[PDB]
């Protein structure tokens, strides 16, 4: 006998409650940098959105 | 003059906790060795680099500044690459302005994680010497060979605007004109990092280590939500013979937040 | 700790 | 075994053994449960479950420091010390996946 | 107009936005849909200048 267990989720789409470590830092503002958020990557420049 | 520096250690910790790789030149051969080293506070030849050494893993053992030696040093998928050049010099106590290729001696797999390294000198008290470090960059290099193909002149595509419209156009020379370069560019100075606020610590021992597990034809199905996937805990105990992402890669799990993720579970024969 | 200048130093056959 | 291939999470290729990603050359396993196998049972064999960070690609650590999460060394007889390395335990009677 | 609304496309690939690509998917893995997205574009850019 074998047990077995699927997991299955969607990524990078809606909210998400369930997260990998890793700590977090402060919001830096009008700056070009390097950013993830809840695991989307890229560089820019963050500012207040209407 | 008269060869102060004699050689080099690579380590981390550069104590016994700490596997290190000292090469040297000792006047009567070139020996190069990796293991557990005592090293001194105060390396140098009168023999005083290290006290003792145990659990050794690789041994090789060979057959008015007037001297320049050039080196060069990488590390790369466990290898050390040594790359060497020799040029007569008559500056007194600056770096000489020029332009020199260097070429490969050594290619060494010794497998060792290196961030410290620190240089070995003869004390007489000490004769005059001097030797210059620098620190290499990722950069893109156009690089002429001649016709018995050695390398004479090189361009460095970063250094400025003119550098680039080189390399874009792949020439040394350029003709009178006005041309179009690439839009200008900013290179990020920070780093953001955005998670939710979460303290618990996901569920592996309940699913798991569950007493009784349903048949496959009734299986059942559970919600997982708020909680940290760490799985390195389970490093300890537990171990599967099956493990497949279809999706998403291994490697990235750590660094990603799921959406809307459940469990099924059931158990079947090996065959199935 | 003096700090000096590499002109074109530093090229190896890749 | 299985973690023995480029692009693999476990305990092996995070911690003991790592191939890199573009990799060239072979990989080669074989069965050997006659010879390093007792009904007594062997120890010789480790690996290590427990570090900072991940290893790079052929690279190996011999360390046997103690360890602690978030630094703090500690003497080993101390809350939350242990000692990074493992015992395998290989047996005769043993199941396939444990040999 | 027409070239900036044609990054939208998929030439093949899973996505057409890199960043998604990058942050769930390994180097070797990434690099084929990248080879996609990189064709489709430059023969786009071509097109336009024809
Ligand atoms: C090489 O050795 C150094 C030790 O000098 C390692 O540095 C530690 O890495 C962990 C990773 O989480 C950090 O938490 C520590 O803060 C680092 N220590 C230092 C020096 O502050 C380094 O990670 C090792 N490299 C590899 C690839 O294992
Ligand atoms: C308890 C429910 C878990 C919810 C997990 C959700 C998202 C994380 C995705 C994958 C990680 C789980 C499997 C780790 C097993 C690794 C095997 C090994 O390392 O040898
Ligand atoms: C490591 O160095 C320390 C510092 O003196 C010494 O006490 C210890 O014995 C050394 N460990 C060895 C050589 O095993
Ligand atoms: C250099 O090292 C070799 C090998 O250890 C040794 O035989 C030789 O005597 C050494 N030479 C000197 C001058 O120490
Ligand atoms: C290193 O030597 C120590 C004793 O000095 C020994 O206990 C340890 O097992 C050896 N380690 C390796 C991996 O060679
Ligand atoms: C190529 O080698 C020959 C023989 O040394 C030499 O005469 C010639 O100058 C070399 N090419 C150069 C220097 O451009
Ligand atoms: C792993 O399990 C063993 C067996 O009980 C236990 O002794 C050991 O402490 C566990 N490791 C940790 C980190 O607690």
């Amino acid at each position: 006998p074998y047990r077995v267990v699927v997991l299955s989720f969607e990524l990078l789409n809606a909210p998400a409650t369930v997260c990998g470590p890793k700590l977090s830092t402060d919001l830096i503002k009008n700056q070009c940098v390097n950013f993830n958020f809840n695991g989307l990557t890229g560089t820019g420049v963050l500012t207040p959105s209407s | 003059k008269s060869n102060v520096v004699r050689g080099w250690v690579f380590g981390s910790t550069m104590n016994n906790k700490s596997q290190s790789v000292i090469i040297i030149n000792n006047s009567t051969n070139v020996v190069i060795r990796a293991c557990n080293f005592e090293l001194c506070d105060n390396p140098f030849f009168a023999t005083m680099i290290f006290d003792n050494a145990f659990n050794c893993t690789f041994e090789y053992i060979s057959d008015n500044f007037k001297h320049l030696r050039e080196f060069v040093f990488k590390n790369k998928d466990g290898f050390l690459y040594v790359y060497k050049g020799y040029q007569p010099i008559d500056v007194v106590r600056d770096l000489p302005s020029g332009f020199n290729t260097l070429k490969p001696i050594f290619k060494l797999p010794l497998g060792i994680n290196i961030t410290n390294f620190r240089a070995i000198l003869t004390a007489f008290g000490t004769s005059a010497a001097a030797y210059f470090v620098g620190y290499l960059k990722p950069t893109t290099f156009m690089l002429k060979y001649d016709e018995n193909g050695t390398i004479t002149d090189a361009v460095d595509c970063s250094q400025n605007p003119l550098a680039e419209l080189k390399c874009s156009v792949k020439s040394f020379e350029i003709d009178k004109g006005i041309y179009q370069t690439s839009n200008f560019r900013v290179v990020p100075s920070g780093d953001v990092v955005r998670f939710p606020n979460i303290t618990n610590l996901c569920p592996f021992g309940e699913v798991f280590n569950a007493t009784k597990f349903p048949s496959v034809y009734a299986w059942e199905r559970k919600k997982i939500s708020n909680c940290v996937a760490d799985y390195s805990v389970l490093y300890n105990s537990t171990f599967f013979s099956t493990f497949k992402c279809y999706g998403v890669s291994a490697t990235k799990l750590n660094d990603l937040c799921f959406s809307n993720v459940y469990a099924d579970s059931f158990v079947v024969k090996g065959d199935d | 700790y003096t700090q000096h200048t590499s002109s074109m130093r530093g090229v190896y056959y890749p | 075994v299985r973690q023995i291939a480029p692009g693999q999470t476990g305990v092996i290729a995070d911690y003991n053994y790592k191939l890199p990603d573009d990799f060239m050359g072979c990989v080669l396993a074989w069965n050997t449960r006659n010879i390093d196998a007792t009904s007594t049972g062997n120890y010789n064999y480790k690996y290590r479950y427990l570090r900072h960070g991940k290893l790079r690609p052929f690279e190996r650590d011999i360390s046997n420091v103690p360890f602690s999460p978030d630094g703090k060394p500690c003497t080993p007889p101390a809350l939350n010390c242990y000692w990074p390395l493992n015992d395998y335990g290989f047996y005769t009677t043993t199941g396939i996946g444990y040999q | 107009n027409t070239l900036v609304k044609q990054l939208s496309s998929n030439f093949g690939a899973i996505s057409s936005v890199l960043n998604d690509i990058l942050s769930r998917l390994d180097k070797v893995e990434a690099e084929v849909q990248i080879d996609r997205l990189i064709t489709g574009r430059l023969q786009s850019l071509q097109t336009y200048v024809t």
